[PDB]
C-alpha cells in the first residue's frame, strides 16, 4: 500500500521488478519442461522394472537364485526378518508350490495396507482385485501437461468385465500454477464393459418376475443400481466446472479431492513401492 | 526526542549543539542544554502571556509589535531585562 | 471656523504663538476632540489651501490621533473621546487622501501614516472595510499609492487565517502577478508589485501548520509562479531610460530571491533555477558597474542584494570566465568612495573603529566579506589564484589596489586551507608584490594601510607551505614597524599596531623573534601606542588596550627585564584608561593588562611598583574626597587598581608598611563618608583585602578604625544592595583580631544574619555565609549556640539560617568558596547536634499535572511546592549532587571500607561518616533514592 | 531561529487557544530569545571557568539565571529549570 | 499379518526377496534421478542469477529503470490486479533530485523474511536491526564437495555496525544416500563464525559487567559474563554431536532444532527468493 504511495521511483523500480518476474516465469516455464523431458526419460527406467515385479506377481515370470541371494542380504540388512526361509517351509515340495503361479492376492494385500484406498475395498472388490495383474503409469505428453494410470486384468479368466486394460487420465492447468508447481484439472476415465449385472461389483442387482396387475403383461426384470466400490475409481468426475453439473460439481469437487490424493498414493507411493506395502513393512 | 521527555516545545538539540559550537566550556553537561531550554521557553512564555493580554485589552486576536512593545513597557522585571 | 489660524500658529516660527496655538487646540480636545478632528479632516479635504497648511492640517492629526483616538494608546488622554460619527468622517476623508494617486506626494504619505495609527488601533473589529476599499482601489482604479498603503499595513491587520484562507493571499498573489506580467506596467507599478511580493513570501515563509495540505499547495504554486515570473524579469532591458528605477527594480528582484533562496525549503528553487539565477546574478553584477559610469548609492545597494544572492547560491560551481567577471565587478564596486577616503585620512578614529570591526555601517565591503568567507575550498583556491594574478598585474593602478588587497584579505580569512598546484609560485609573487609595496616611496596611504594590515593575513593562511616563514615574519614585522615610525599618519601607525595585533594570534613572536628583538619590537610598539594616543576616541583606545595588552604578555619572564619596558607599559595602562573611565572594553582590558603585568612578582619589584602606581592613586582619591566621593567612572576605576594590587600580593612575604599608610586612610574615608553602592562595594573589596593580607602586628593599633568603618558599614545606614562586600570584612576582621574582638562577634554575627535572611541577592547571601562558614569551621558549636540563641520573629534564627545556607549552596561561585561551605557543613554534619536534627528544610519540587508553564500570572495559585526533609539528609543529598557533577547496601559498604579536590574532600567526608556515624549516617543511606547511593557507593570504590 | 518561530507558536496556542502573532512580532521575539540565550551562555563560561571546572553544567546555568533574570522571573526560571530536569533524567 | 507371512510358500518368499531386490535397483534408478535433477538445478540457478541479480540493483537503487521495462511492467500491473503499480500525475511532478535522496527499497530484504510464515518467528527486534542492511540474499548448491545447498546473506561493513563480514552465509548438507521415500534426507548442518566488531553489538548473545574487590579470594578482580540468548541468528553455528551428551541430550536437541532449520532452510530456498518480490508484496502467501 504505502510503497505505492511512495514516489515514483518506487513504483517504478517495482515494474521492472513485475518485467523481471514475467521473464522468471517464462524461464520457469521451460524449466518445468525440462523437468517434465527428464521425468519421461527416467519413467522409461521405471517401467521395465515395474513390468518386471508385474510379472512375477502374475507369476508368468520366476525368480532366479542370483536375485533370491540379493534380496536375502536386502532383507538381513533390513531387519525384516520375517521374510525369511525356513526349513518347514523348504520341506513343501514342487507340487504343492506349484498350485499357484502368481502370489494370491498381492495387489489386494498391497491395497489393503494401503492408508485410504482399503477403506474403499469392499469384499466383492477384493475378490476382483485377484484378477488385478499389473498396475501401470504414464505422462501425458500432448495438449494439457498430465500423468495417466493403468491396470491390467487377466480377461480371459475374469468373470466381470471384459476390459483387458483400464486405463486413468489426469490433466493439468495450461499455465503455472503459482508457487512453481500445477494445480489439478479435471481427470478422466474409462467404462467398464461388465458381462452382468450380478457379475457388476459397482452394482447390486435384483431379479424379479412379474404379471404386471394393471395391463396383465407378462414380463422378466433386470434391475440396476449404482453402488460404491474400488471402480469407481474408474467414471471419474466428469468436469471441472459447467453450468449444468454445478449440482453435481459439488460432489464432482468433493471426489476430485478424494481421487487426486489417491492417485497421488498411488503415482508416489504404491507404484515405487509395492514390495514392502504388501509386506505391510512400509507401514 | 529528549525534548519531549523533559517536557518541553523547544528544541533541546539546537540548544545542545548551540552550546557546544560556541565553545564556552570544553564539556556541555547533559542537563544543562534541558535547563537552559526550560529557562528560554519560560521566558518567552511570559512575554507572549503579557504581550496576550495587552492584545485582549485592545479586542484584538493579533499580536502585532505596538502590543508586544507595549507589554514589555508595562511589565518592570520584563522591561529591566530586555531594556 | 477657527482651527486654520491654529494651524498657522503652530506652523508660524516664533516659540511664543506656536505654544499658543498647540495649547489652544489640545483645550479644544479637552473640551471635546469631535470639533477639532472634523475641523481638521475638513481642512485637509477641502480648503485646496497652500500644501503646507494640509500637510500641518494632516500631521495634527497625527498628533492628535494617538492622544485621543483611543485608549488603547499609551498616549491616549482621558479629558474627551472622538465622537463616533467623526470617527467614520476621518476614516473616509484619509481614504480619499491616500488612495487618489492624483494627490501630492506629501498628502499623500501625511494621510498614509495617519491611515497606518488608526488601522493599527481599529482594524478589524472597528473598520471592517478597509482591505474591501484598498483592494477595490488596486483592483478596479490601479491606485498605485493604494499598493504602497497595503504594503505598508499588510502585516499588521492580514492574520494567517485571511491570507491562506480567507482568500486575501491569493487575491494579494493574483493583484501581484497581474501587475508583473502586464507588459505596459511601468517600472514604478512593478516596483511596488515586487514589494507586496515581499510582504506575501513573508507570511508564506512561516506559518502555524505547515502540514496542512491546502497551505502547502499554496505555497508550492506561488513560490513555482514567483520563480518563473522573476526569470522573466531578469530578461528584460530599459535601454538607459531611467537608472535608478532600474536599480531599484533589480535590487528588489534579488531581495525575493535570497528571501526565496534561504526561507523555504530545498525542494522549492532547484538547483538548475539557481544556476539559471546566478549567471544572471553575474551578468548583472557587469550591469551595474558599467551603469556606475544618488547613482552610486543606488548602485551599491543594489550591489549588496546581487552579492548577496551570489553568496546563497556560492555552493555552484563557477567557472573561470564567471570567476574573473566576479572579481572585476567586485574590484569596482569595493572601492573605496572619495567620501570615505576623506573621512578616513582626516580622522582615523573612524578607519580604526571601521577596521575592528566596531562600526555598525554595513555595505557592499561586508558583503563581499561574507562572499568569500563562504566559499568552498576548490573554488575558493581557484579564487585566489585569480585574485592574485589581478594583484600582479594591478601593482601601478592604484585606485583599484587597495580593492584588489581587500579582496585578497576577505579570501585569506576563509578557513578552508588554500591549496592549490601553481599556488606556491603566485605566493612567492604576492610576497614579493607586497615587500615592494611596503618598500615603494610614493606609495599612497591607504593603500599602505590595506599592504600592512594584509601581511600578517598571507603569512597566517600559509604557515605551513612557506619556506623560511620565520625571516619573512620578523622582516615584515620589522618593516611595518619601521613604517608606522618616522611617519606622520595615524592611519599608518593605527594600521601598523592592528597589524601587530594579528602577528600576536599566529605568531609566538618572543620565539620567532628570539628574545633581544621582541624586547625592541616592544619598544617600538610601545612608542607608537605613545605617538597615537593622544588623538584616540573610545573604540581606539579599547584597541590600543588590546594591543598592550598583546605587548605587556611577551615582556620578559626571565630574571632579567628591562624596567623601562615595565614603568612605559604601566604608565600607558594608566594614561589610556584614565581619558575614559567610563569604556568598558578600556576598563576590562585595564585590568587585563595590569593583571598580566603583575602575573608574577618579588618583593624587590613590587616595592617599586606600588611606589610609582599607588601615589597616583591616593591623587584620585583625593580628588574625588571634595566631591565626597559620589559616584564617578575614574573612582572605581582606581578602586578596581587597588584592588588588583592587594590580590596581586607578592608570595615572598606580606605587604609593605607603605601599602598601609598610603591606602588606609584613604580607603577609611571612602567607606566612612560615600553613599552610593559601586564605590561602597570596591572599597570594602579593597579594604579587606588590606586588612587581610597585612602583617598583624603591622595594623593593630589600626583597629579601632576598623570597627569603626565596620560599625557604619553593619547599621544598615547604606543600603543592603551596598555593603555588598561586609561579609568577607568581618571574615578578615576576625582572622587578623581574633582575639581582641571576641566580646564584639556576638553584636557582629547577628547583625550578619539579620542582613543574610533578608537580602535576596545571590552574591549578598553568598558574601554573608562566608562569615558562618569561618565561624563554623572555627567552632561550629559556638556558632550553633548564638543562632539558637539568637531570635527573630519569635523563631530561633537557626531553622531560618539554615534553610538559607542550604539553598544558596546550590548556586555558590568559586572553587574555594565551595571547599570552605563543605568542610563547614561538613563540621555541623559531624557535630550531631540535637538543635539540628530538629531542623527541617526543603527538598525536591512536586511537579503539578501536565505539562503547564508556571508564569508569574499563575504563581498565586501554583506556589512551588515543596518536601520537607530533616537538614542532615539534605546535607548529605546536594554532598551527593556534587559528586555526580564532579564525577549497594549500607553494611556491605560499611564493610566494603573496612575491607585537596572537591571529590576528595567529599570522598574523605563520606568514608568517615560510614566508618564512624554509624546510625545517623545507615538510616539516611536506607532513604537515599538508588541512583543516588550508586553513585556515592561508586565514588567510594 | 525558524525552529524557535514555530515554538514560539506553539508555546502562545498553549498559552493562549487562540490568537496570532505577527511575523514582525515573532522576529522580535526571536531576538529577544538569543539575546538571552547569548548572556546566559557567556555568563555559565565565566562562571565554569572561575569554579576551575572543565563543565558548564545545570550548577553554572542556575547560577547564570540567578545572576542575570530580575526579580520573580529568577525565581520561576529556576523552577522550571529545576522541574524540566527532574522530569528529565529519570 | 505374521501368520500370513509365515503362510506364504517357500517359493512365493523367493519371489518376494527378488522383488525386493527389483526395489533396491529401483533405489539407484532414484538416486540417479535426484543427479541429474541436481545438475539441471544447478544450470537453471545459473540461468536465473542475471535476473536475481539485476532485480538486486533494482533493490539496491544502483540501477534504475528503462522505460521499455517500465511499460513491460505497466502492461503486466493490466493483467490481474496490481494497479498500486500505476503511477499517478502527483508522482509525475517529482523530481529525480526528491526522490533519489532515498535509494533502493528500504527494508526490502527485511520486509521480505519477516512476511514468511516459519523463519519470521524466528527474527527478533535485535536481529531485524542487521536485516535493515540486508540487501542481498543468494542461492549457491554445494556442486563439489558434499551435497548441499548454501544460502548468502549480504553486507557493508562501511554501513553496518555489528559485524566486518560482507557475506553471511548459511550451509546446508544431505546424506550420501536417499531418502525411503526418494527425496534427499538430510546431514548435520553448519554455519559461519560472524566477525562481531564488539562483544555489545554481538546479537546472539547478552553479558553483564561488575567488579567486586572479593573478601572470599582477597582479589581486586573484574568478572564478564555470556549468556547465550534466542534470536534469528542463532539460525547459524547450528548444534553439533559428542557421543556421551549425544545420546542423552544431544538426541532431543536432534530431533528438534534440525527439524526446525531444515524446515526454516527449505522455505528460504523454495518460497522465498524465487518469488523474492511477490514475498515483499505479500502476493506470494
Amino acid at each position: 500500500g504505502y510503497v505505492g504511495g511512495l514516489p515514483k521511483n518506487v513504483k517504478e523500480k517495482l515494474l521492472s521488478l513485475k518485467t523481471l518476474q514475467s521473464e522468471l516465469f517464462e524461464v520457469e516455464k521451460e524449466f518445468q519442461v525440462e523437468m517434465f523431458e527428464l521425468e519421461n526419460k527416467f519413467l522409461q527406467k521405471y517401467k521395465p522394472i515395474w513390468e518386471q515385479r508385474s510379472r512375477i506377481i502374475s507369476g508368468q515370470e520366476q525368480p532366479k537364485p542370483e536375485q533370491i541371494a540379493k534380496g536375502q542380504e536386502i532383507v538381513e540388512s533390513l531387519n525384516e526378518t520375517e521374510l525369511l526361509v525356513d526349513e518347514e517351509e523348504k520341506a513343501q515340495n514342487d507340487s504343492e508350490e506349484e498350485q499357484v503361479k502368481g502370489i494370491p492376492s498381492f495387489w489386494l494385500t498391497a491395497l489393503e495396507n494401503l492408508p485410504i484406498v482399503c477403506d474403499t475395498i469392499t469384499d466383492r472388490d477384493a475378490e476382483v482385485l485377484e484378477y488385478l495383474q499389473d498396475i501401470g503409469l504414464e505422462y501425458l505428453t500432448d495438449g494439457r501437461p498430465g500423468f495417466k494410470l493403468l491396470f491390467r486384468f487377466d480377461s480371459s479368466a475374469n468373470p466381470f468385465f471384459t476390459n483387458d486394460i483400464l486405463c486413468k487420465t489426469y490433466f493439468y492447468q495450461k499455465e503455472l500454477g503459482y508457487s512453481g508447481d500445477f494445480i489439478y484439472d479435471h481427470a478422466e476415465g474409462c467404462e467398464i464393459s461388465w458381462k452382468d449385472n450380478a457379475h457388476n461389483v459397482t452394482v447390486d442387482l435384483e431379479m424379479r418376475k412379474q404379471r404386471n396387475k394393471t395391463t396383465k403383461q407378462v414380463r422378466t426384470i433386470e434391475k440396476i443400481t449404482p453402488i460404491e466400490s474400488f471402480f469407481n475409481f474408474f467414471d471419474p468426475p466428469k468436469i471441472q466446472n459447467e453450468d449444468q453439473d454445478e449440482e453435481l460439481e459439488e460432489d464432482l469437487e468433493e471426489r476430485l479431492a478424494l481421487d487426486y490424493s489417491i492417485g497421488e498414493q498411488l503415482k508416489d507411493k504404491l507404484i515405487p513401492r509395492a514390495v514392502d506395502w504388501f509386506t505391510g513393512a512400509a507401514l | 526526542s529528549r525534548s519531549a521527555k523533559a517536557g518541553l516545545t523547544f528544541p533541546v538539540g539546537r540548544v545542545h549543539r548551540l552550546l557546544r559550537r560556541g565553545n564556552y566550556a570544553q564539556r556541555i553537561g547533559s542537563g544543562a542544554p534541558v535547563y537552559l531550554t526550560a529557562v528560554l521557553e519560560y521566558l518567552a512564555a511570559e512575554i507572549l502571556e503579557l504581550a496576550g493580554n495587552a492584545a485582549r485589552d485592545n479586542k484584538k486576536t493579533r499580536i502585532i509589535p505596538r502590543h508586544l512593545q507595549l507589554a514589555i513597557r508595562n511589565d518592570d522585571e520584563l522591561n529591566k531585562l530586555l531594556g | 471656523m477657527d482651527i486654520n489660524e491654529l494651524i498657522i500658529g503652530a506652523q508660524s516660527a516664533d516659540k511664543h504663538t506656536r505654544e499658543v496655538a498647540e495649547t489652544q487646540l489640545l483645550q479644544w480636545c479637552d473640551s471635546d476632540a469631535s470639533q477639532v478632528f472634523k475641523a481638521l479632516a475638513n481642512v485637509a479635504l477641502q480648503h485646496e489651501a497652500s500644501l503646507e497648511s494640509r500637510q500641518f492640517a494632516l500631521l495634527s492629526l497625527r498628533k492628535l490621533i494617538t492622544m485621543y483616538w483611543s485608549p488603547g494608546f499609551e498616549s491616549y488622554r482621558s479629558t474627551s473621546n472622538v465622537e463616533i460619527d467623526v470617527k467614520d468622517f476621518i476614516r473616509e476623508v484619509l481614504l480619499k487622501l491616500c488612495l487618489n494617486d492624483n494627490e501630492n506626494t506629501k498628502i499623500k504619505n501625511g494621510a498614509s501614516y495617519c491611515i497606518v495609527q488608526i488601522s493599527a488601533v481599529d482594524f478589524p473589529d472597528q473598520w471592517p472595510q478597509l482591505l474591501t476599499v484598498i483592494y477595490d482601489a488596486i483592483s478596479h482604479q490601479h491606485s498605485l499609492n493604494a499598493m504602497s498603503l497595503l504594503n505598508e499595513i499588510y502585516d499588521d491587520v492580514v492574520s494567517e487565517e485571511m491570507f491562506f484562507e480567507g482568500g486575501i493571499g491569493l487575491a494579494t498573489m493574483e493583484i501581484v502577478f497581474k501587475v508583473l506580467n502586464t507588459e505596459t506596467s511601468t517600472l514604478i507599478a512593478k516596483i511596488a508589485a515586487l514589494k507586496l511580493l515581499k510582504a506575501c513570501l513573508l507570511q508564506m515563509s512561516s506559518h502555524n501548520e505547515y502540514d496542512e495540505a491546502s497551505r502547502k499547495s499554496f505555497v508550492s504554486q506561488c513560490l513555482a509562479t514567483s520563480l518563473q515570473i522573476l526569470g522573466q524579469l531578469l530578461t528584460l532591458n530599459f535601454g538607459n531610460v531611467d537608472v535608478i528605477s532600474q536599480l531599484k527594480f533589480k535590487s528588489i528582484i534579488y531581495e525575493n530571491l535570497v528571501f526565496i533562496k534561504n526561507d523555504f525549503s530545498r525542494k522549492h528553487f532547484s538547483s538548475e533555477l539557481q544556476k539559471q539565477f546566478k549567471i544572471m546574478a553575474i551578468q548583472d553584477l557587469e550591469n551595474v558597474t558599467h551603469i556606475n559610469a544618488p547613482l552610486l548609492e543606488t548602485v551599491h545597494d543594489c550591489s549588496i542584494y546581487i552579492v548577496e544572492f551570489l553568496t546563497s547560491v556560492c555552493t555552484l560551481q563557477f567557472s573561470v570566465e564567471e570567476m574573473n567577471k566576479i572579481i572585476t565587478s567586485l574590484t569596482i564596486l569595493c572601492q573605496l568612495s572619495s567620501e570615505t577616503r576623506e573621512i578616513w585620512t582626516s580622522d582615523f578614529n573612524t578607519f580604526v573603529s571601521k577596521e575592528t570591526g566596531l562600526a555598525a555601517s554595513y555595505n557592499v565591503r561586508d558583503q563581499a566579506n561574507e562572499f568569500f568567507t563562504s566559499l568552498p575550498n576548490p573554488q575558493l583556491s581557484l579564487i585566489f589564484k585569480v585574485v592574485s594574478n589581478d594583484i600582479e598585474h594591478s601593482t601601478c593602478n592604484y585606485s583599484t589596489l587597495e580593492s584588489l588587497l581587500y579582496l585578497l584579505q576577505c579570501i585569506l580569512l576563509n578557513d578552508d586551507e588554500i591549496t592549490g598546484e601553481n599556488i606556491d609560485q603566485s605566493l612567492q609573487i604576492l610576497i614579493k608584490t607586497l615587500e615592494n609595496i611596503l618598500v615603494s616611496q610614493e606609495i599612497p596611504e591607504l593603500i599602505l594601510a590595506r599592504a600592512i594590515l594584509t601581511i600578517p593575513r598571507v603569512l597566517d593562511k600559509f604557515i605551513d607551505a612557506l619556506p623560511d616563514i620565520k625571516p619573512l615574519t620578523s622582516a615584515f614585522l620589522a618593516k611595518s614597524l619601521n613604517l608606522a615610525l618616522k611617519s606622520d599618519k595615524e592611519l599608518i601607525k593605527s594600521a601598523t599596531l592592528i597589524a601587530f595585533t594579528y602577528y600576536c594570534y599566529f605568531a609566538e613572536l618572543d620565539s620567532v623573534l628570539g628574545p633581544e628583538v621582541c624586547s625592541e619590537t616592544q619598544e617600538k610598539v610601545i612608542r607608537i601606542i605613545n605617538q597615537v594616543s593622544s588623538d584616540a576616541e573610545e573604540d581606539t583606545n579599547g584597541a590600543l588596550m588590546e594591543v598592550l595588552s598583546q605587548v605587556i604578555s611577551y615582556n620578559p619572564k626571565e630574571p632579567h627585564s628591562r624596567k623601562e619596558i615595565l614603568q612605559a607599559e604601566f604608565h600607558l595602562v594608566f594614561t589610556i584608561s584614565s581619558e575614559d573611565p567610563a569604556n568598558v572594553q578600556v576598563v576590562v582590558q585595564s585590568q587585563e593588562c595590569l593583571e598580566k603585568l603583575l602575573d608574577n612578582i618579588n618583593m624587590d619589584n613590587y616595592k617599586n611598583y606600588i611606589e610609582l602606581c599607588l601615589p597616583s592613586f591616593i591623587n584620585v582619591l583625593d580628588s574625588n574626597n571634595a566631591n565626597n566621593y559620589r559616584y564617578s567612572p575614574l573612582l572605581s576605576l582606581v578602586l578596581e587598581f587597588i584592588t588588583v594590587f592587594l590580590k596581586k600580593k607578592p608570595n615572598d612575604g606580606f605587604l609593605p608598611d607603605e601599602i598601609n599608610q598610603y591606602l588606609f586612610e584613604p580607603l577609611a574615608k571612602v567607606l566612612a563618608f560615600s553613599t552610593e553602592d559601586e564605590t561602597l562595594q570596591l572599597a570594602t573589596e579593597a579594604f579587606s583585602y588590606l586588612i587581610f593580607n597585612t602583617d598583624t602586628r603591622a595594623m593593630e593599633p589600626r583597629l579601632m578604625d576598623i570597627m569603626k568603618v565596620l560599625e557604619r558599614l553593619l547599621s544598615l545606614e547604606v543600603s543592603d544592595s551596598a555593603a555588598m562586600n561586609v561579609g568577607p570584612l568581618v571574615v578578615a576582621i576576625f582572622t587578623r583580631f581574633s582575639k581582641e574582638i571576641q566580646p564584639l562577634i556576638g553584636r557582629i554575627l547577628e547583625a550578619v544574619v539579620v542582613r543574610l535572611i533578608k537580602t535576596q541577592n545571590i552574591s549578598t547571601e553568598q558574601n554573608l555565609l562566608s562569615v558562618l562558614c569561618f565561624l563554623t569551621c572555627n567552632d561550629p558549636k559556638q556558632t550553633v549556640d548564638f543562632l539558637s540563641s539568637f531570635q527573630i520573629d519569635n523563631t530561633d534564627a537557626l531553622t531560618l539560617v539554615m534553610r538559607k545556607w542550604i539553598e544558596a549552596f546550590e548556586v555558590i561561585r568559586g572553587e574555594k568558596r565551595i571547599k570552605e561551605n563543605i568542610v563547614a557543613l561538613s563540621n555541623l554534619f559531624f557535630l550531631n547536634d540535637k538543635r539540628l536534627q530538629k531542623v527541617v528544610v526543603n527538598g525536591n519540587l512536586i511537579p503539578y499535572e501536565g505539562d503547564l508553564i508556571i508564569t508569574r500570572s499563575m504563581a498565586k495559585k501554583m506556589p512551588d511546592r515543596y518536601v520537607q526533609v530533616p537538614l542532615y539528609t539534605k546535607i548529605i543529598k546536594l554532598f551527593v549532587s556534587e559528586l555526580s557533577f564532579q564525577s549497594l547496601d549500607y553494611d556491605k559498604l560499611k564493610e566494603y571500607i573496612d575491607d585537596e579536590s572537591v571529590v576528595q574532600l567529599l570522598v574523605r567526608f563520606f568514608k568517615e561518616v560510614a566508618s564512624k556515624d554509624v546510625s545517623g549516617f545507615h538510616c539516611i543511606y536506607e532513604t537515599l533514592s538508588d541512583s543516588e547511593r550508586k553513585v556515592l557507593s561508586e565514588a567510594l570504590l | 531561529k525558524e525552529t524557535y518561530s514555530s515554538y514560539i507558536y506553539k508555546v502562545l496556542k498553549q498559552t493562549h487557544p487562540d490568537t496570532g502573532i505577527s511575523q514582525k512580532s515573532m522576529s522580535i521575539l526571536n531576538s529577544f530569545v538569543n539575546d538571552i540565550f547569548e548572556r546566559i551562555a557567556t555568563e555559565a563560561s565565566k562562571l565554569a571557568a572561575y569554579n576551575k571546572k572543565s563543565t558548564i553544567s545545570a550548577r553554572e546555568i542556575q547560577t547564570a539565571v540567578r545572576l542575570i533574570l530580575p526579580g520573580e522571573l529568577a525565581k520561576h526560571a529556576v523552577s522550571e529549570g529545576t522541574r524540566a530536569v527532574t522530569k528529565y533524567s529519570s
